[PDB]
């Protein structure tokens, strides 16, 4: 187990915010939602030193204020914008549903809203091949950061980024029509990622399919690719991360070795954290942890939302994984054969024999962990059975 | 003055070889009376040097103090090293000596001498030559010997000065000190100067040199990355104290300069006195130039990376036509906040990154390597090394499910015990999709026995078959790139012709015909018989010899009414005023294409 917490202050800043410009106003308020998801879901109300119970409600007040605050950027037709006069942006629309979906857990949303907002993207902004398009009035945004990309490479980023929103908030409006939309889109990402264009593209793409069918042939192919680009310090690895680069793209400059990587490796971390391959994940969060020092800070809120959801998911993957089992072996008809309570302290409780010829039933109620049952059976057969022999012998 | 941004630089640019009292004596002398100054210098180069770029060898005293540095930033203790060791180090430079002297004349005296700037500078140039340089010399000019000023000092221009300041770097101090004006050196020897010159090669000083930040030096200590970045930050804050922006302005467009803890005022020409308040009636001006206030304190880090700093043009805000101060009122740099950690204040050290694939190296450990999943499956549980007796669980890819013993066990052997395991399962997934087609129905997974229907737009149909079915884990079988929808004859042109140049001209019999159309039957007026012929080839030959070659009868040539009829058909051809030509060469005058 590794420690991944937050400074008492850090949170303080995030919750307090800075104020003035409408610009990055939204950017102003997104973090609170994450600092709540992480603070509630991984229970950590306790950090404060004051009264945790009312402090929880203090954030809630800020959280609902902030909830309508985002609505400001919602249009007529339910599509998110920066300015109503402004323009409707396919980018922000996805990014809203992504923020909302995580929040819906503990702050109930306007259901009918979420839906029409969804149906906007799907019915209007999806090609015949699943891929999504940014609407127009194209605007570089300070918040967006590393998102800008070249050639089709941007179709991929966006399709995957909008997939993420739709995955995140699908629960709230499970529509037969938008599940289909997900099917078509997912296929794009699988069937159109493989010859990898960027590390940043590989990663979100990986992460987006990571929120879908995580057993898929093509997908695990992709995940392998990403998993092979990784950087390490110390072997066996103590530290692991990803840098954004391709073999064509070298200059004697500081900028290429540029933060973009924190975002890309954050998408990797989030990908694997879904696969629940903690072995892979450990050197990353140690390093991402270690990152603040090496990194200085996370340049823009975009990655900082993903880093936080990382630390969140991990601290609650640990929790799922701990062994508190209560296994029971019994004969279906004849009596109760023994049964053993298995924990961290007393794992691999025993081996026991099977006495009687009654179907065997191994079975825990609700419990937390991972246990392995082996049923090695021992039998004797004559020589001249087809099973073993193929010839007629004598001597 | 380019303190700036990143700060490496060249020493041809400062031209202030000014010591503690080198500059201070001049400023303090300048308060005594309206003064002008005459500089004379002579470089004496000895050698160059290039400090090698990497793997530099640092000193004990330095490496020492460079260590007793705390991990956590502390402007207090960090600043310390700049005071003691410095800021930059020489990548390259020269070593030797400089004859460098600054002469102080009361501007009243110069006006009394009446010499032009070019004259005055030259009288010092040639007088030095005669008096100190020892050379059998350029002929003097009585312009420099018998003017109203030199006349009052035994014909010397130099001895006219209130005093001189020595900026001589190099050689033995005995010989150097003598070259500065003193009554003791006042009957001194030219002999002195040549002796000094030899001394300079045995006792040089660094002149004419390039620099680079002392920080780039600290690269391989315990906590390099930590202390090196801790120091760039500390470098910024250290810079601010040294700036003279904080000095209050000087009475008369005087530019205040800092040394140590004090601002002494630098005076404009025609002003003197302790703070440039006094002026002889020669100064005939009250224009004031603007100079910045000091910078602001940074604004707290923002909604964006962004942060703010500010000055205003008010220290000596401009008046009655003084120069507007030049630079930035404002400054955006981007910034950050610290969020994750409590414990460490960590130490990273100049490690070396590596793509993971390239290091595959140790087996002493004796755990088993990653094993081989079976076809259509994967290992649930990735590592490089597994301890002996560990299990790894095999599961199957989508649409396939485990049949049997799901585990391999790591043997002390190094070998794997390998299970009774297979990935049988029948659930076809959505096939290798070509952008062109569209399958129906559209699902994530298909059941054993469901069929899909490949369909395309109107003008087109499918290259391979249209209906695949899901049997024994395969279909029956999809092209995987061998299938899309392209229409025959890829302003449409008539059946005899093809398009080639955005203008409808005939397809050539020999060339374009090749793809197997139906065996047609055709009558030929030149032959007076018929022949069975491919269709493509026929519709070409219409162009050339149509009036010779008619359309007759679909299928290979064969007897019946069909044949006797097509014969009549094109025997009655002459009188027919109207022949239609849809798929047939023609429709009779009497018929309609149907
Ligand atoms: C503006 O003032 C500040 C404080 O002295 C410095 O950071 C900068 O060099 C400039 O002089
Ligand atoms: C502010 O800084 C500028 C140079 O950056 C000067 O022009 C001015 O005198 C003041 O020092």
């Amino acid at each position: 187990i590794l420690s991944a917490v937050l400074s008492q202050e850090g949170i303080n800043i995030l919750t307090h915010l800075p104020k003035g410009s409408a610009e990055a106003e939204l950017m102003s308020v997104v973090p609170v939602f994450y600092v709540f998801h992480y603070l509630e879901t991984g229970n950590h109300w306790n950090i404060f030193h004051s009264d945790p119970l009312i402090e929880k409600q203090k954030l809630k007040k800020k959280l609902k204020e902030g909830m309508l605050s985002i609505m400001s950027y919602r249009n007529a037709d339910y599509s998110y914008s920066v300015w109503k006069g402004g323009s409707a942006s396919t980018w922000l629309t996805a990014f809203a549903l992504r923020v909302l979906g995580q929040v819906n857990k503990y702050v109930e949303q306007n259901q009918n809203s979420i839906c029409n907002s969804l149906l906007w993207l799907v019915e209007n902004y999806q090609l015949d091949n699943g891929s999504f398009k940014e609407n127009s009035q194209y605007q570089p945004i300070k918040l967006q950061g590393t998102l800008p990309v070249e050639a089709r490479e941007n179709s991929l980023y966006l399709t995957a980024f909008t997939v993420i929103g739709i995955r995140k908030a699908f629960d709230i409006c499970p529509l037969v029509k938008i599940d289909t939309a997900l099917i078509k889109a997912d296929n794009f990402l699988l069937e159109n990622t493989l010859p990898a264009q960027s590390t940043f593209t590989l990663a979100i793409s990986a992460y987006a399919l990571s929120l879908g069918d995580k057993t898929h042939p093509q997908f695990r192919s992709i995940v392998s690719a990403l998993k092979r680009e990784a950087l390490v310090k110390g072997n066996p690895p103590i530290y692991r991360f990803w840098k954004d680069n391709l073999q064509h793209k070298d200059s004697s400059v500081p900028n290429t070795g540029t933060a973009r990587m924190v975002e890309t490796t954050a998408y990797a971390l989030l990908t694997s954290l879904n696969l629940k391959d903690i072995n892979y994940v450990n050197p990353v969060i140690k390093w991402l942890s270690e990152e603040q020092r090496y990194g200085g800070g996370f340049y823009s809120t975009q990655d900082t939302i993903n880093a936080i959801e990382g630390l969140t998911e991990y601290s609650l993957l640990v929790k799922q994984l701990r062994l508190s089992m209560d296994i029971d072996v019994s004969y279906k008809h004849k009596g109760a054969l023994h049964n053993y309570k298995m924990t961290d302290k007393n794992f691999l409780g025993r081996p026991v024999e099977v006495l009687l010829n009654d179907d065997l039933i191994v079975s825990t109620g609700f419990g937390s962990g991972l246990a392995t049952v082996h049923v090695t059976t021992v039998v004797h057969k004559t020589s001249t059975s087809e099973e073993v022999c193929s010839f007629y012998l004598k001597i | 003055n380019q303190q700036g941004v990143p700060i490496f630089y060249s020493s041809k640019r400062s031209e202030n070889i000014n010591h503690n009292s080198a500059f201070k004596q001049a400023i303090q002398a300048s308060h005594k009376k309206d003064s002008s100054f005459i500089r004379i210098h002579k470089v004496m180069k000895v050698l160059n040097f290039t400090t090698k770029a990497k793997d530099l060898h640092l000193s004990d005293v330095f490496l020492k103090a460079l260590n007793h540095l705390p991990l956590e930033y502390n402007s207090a203790l960090y600043s310390r090293i700049f005071d003691d060791f410095g800021t930059h180090y020489f990548t390259s430079g020269s070593l030797g000596g400089v004859y460098d002297l600054l002469y102080q004349f009361s501007s009243e005296e110069l006006k009394n001498s009446g010499l032009t700037e070019e004259e005055a500078k030259h009288c010092v140039r040639i007088e030095t030559k005669k008096r100190v340089l020892f050379a059998k010399k350029t002929k003097v000019e009585h312009r420099c010997t018998t003017n109203k000023l030199s006349e009052k000092h035994e014909g010397s221009f130099i001895q006219g000065a209130e005093k001189s300041i020595s900026l001589i770097r190099g050689g033995r101090s005995e010989y150097g000190a003598a070259l500065a004006w003193e009554k003791g050196s006042s009957g001194l020897e030219e002999k002195t100067f040549s002796e000094w010159l030899e001394s300079v090669k045995e006792n040089p000083a660094v002149i004419d040199f390039e620099l680079a930040p002392i920080v780039d030096l600290v690269r391989n200590i315990p906590c390099a990355v930590t202390k090196r970045n801790n120091l760039r930050k500390a470098l910024q804050e250290y810079a601010a104290k040294f700036d003279p922006c904080q000095c209050a302005p000087c009475p008369n467009n005087g530019r205040p300069t800092l040394s140590g803890t004090e601002c002494l005022c630098v005076c404009q020409s025609g002003t003197y006195g302790e703070n440039c308040e006094k002026q002889s009636p020669d100064y005939k001006s009250n224009a004031v130039d603007g100079q910045w206030g000091c910078w602001s304190s940074w604004s707290t880090c923002d909604a964006t990376y962004k942060r703010s700093r500010t000055r205003e043009c008010n220290n000596p805000a401009p008046q009655r036509g003084g120069k507007r101060c030049e630079g930035e009122k404002r400054q955006e740099e981007d910034c950050t906040f610290s969020i994750m950690e409590n414990n460490g204040q960590p130490c990273i050290n100049d490690d070396e990154e590596m793509k993971e694939v390239d290091l595959p190296e140790i087996e002493a450990d004796s755990g088993c390597p990653q094993p081989v999943p079976p076809e259509n499956g994967f290992i649930r549980n990735e590592k490089q090394l597994y301890l002996v007796g560990e299990d790894v669980e095999i599961s199957c890819l989508t649409g396939f499910e485990t049949v049997g013993y799901q585990y391999f066990r790591c043997l002390p052997d190094g070998t794997w015990r390998q299970g009774d395991v297979e990935c049988q399962r029948t659930e076809c997934i959505k096939p290798v999709v070509q952008e062109v087609l569209t399958i129906t129905p559209f699902q994530r997974l298909y059941r054993i026995g469901e069929s899909i229907e490949l369909t395309c737009p109107k003008g087109f149909v499918v290259a391979g078959p249209s209906r695949y079915t899901c049997q024994g884990n395969s279909w029956t079988p999809p092209i995987s790139n061998s299938l899309t929808c392209e229409k025959d004859t890829l302003g449409h042109c008539q059946l005899g012709q093809k398009q080639s140049g955005s203008e409808c001209i005939c397809m050539s019999p020999e060339e374009d015909c090749s793809h197997h159309s139906e065996d047609l039957c055709v009558f030929d007026t030149d032959s007076n018989d018929y022949f069975t012929s491919p269709a493509c080839k026929f519709l070409a030959e219409k162009c050339l010899n149509n009036q010779q070659l008619h359309f007759l009868h679909i299928g290979s040539c064969q007897d019946g009414r069909q044949l006797e009829w097509g014969l009549e058909r094109t025997r009655l051809s002459s009188n027919s005023t109207k022949k239609e030509s849809c798929g047939y060469d023609t429709c009779y005058d009497w018929e309609k294409c149907s």
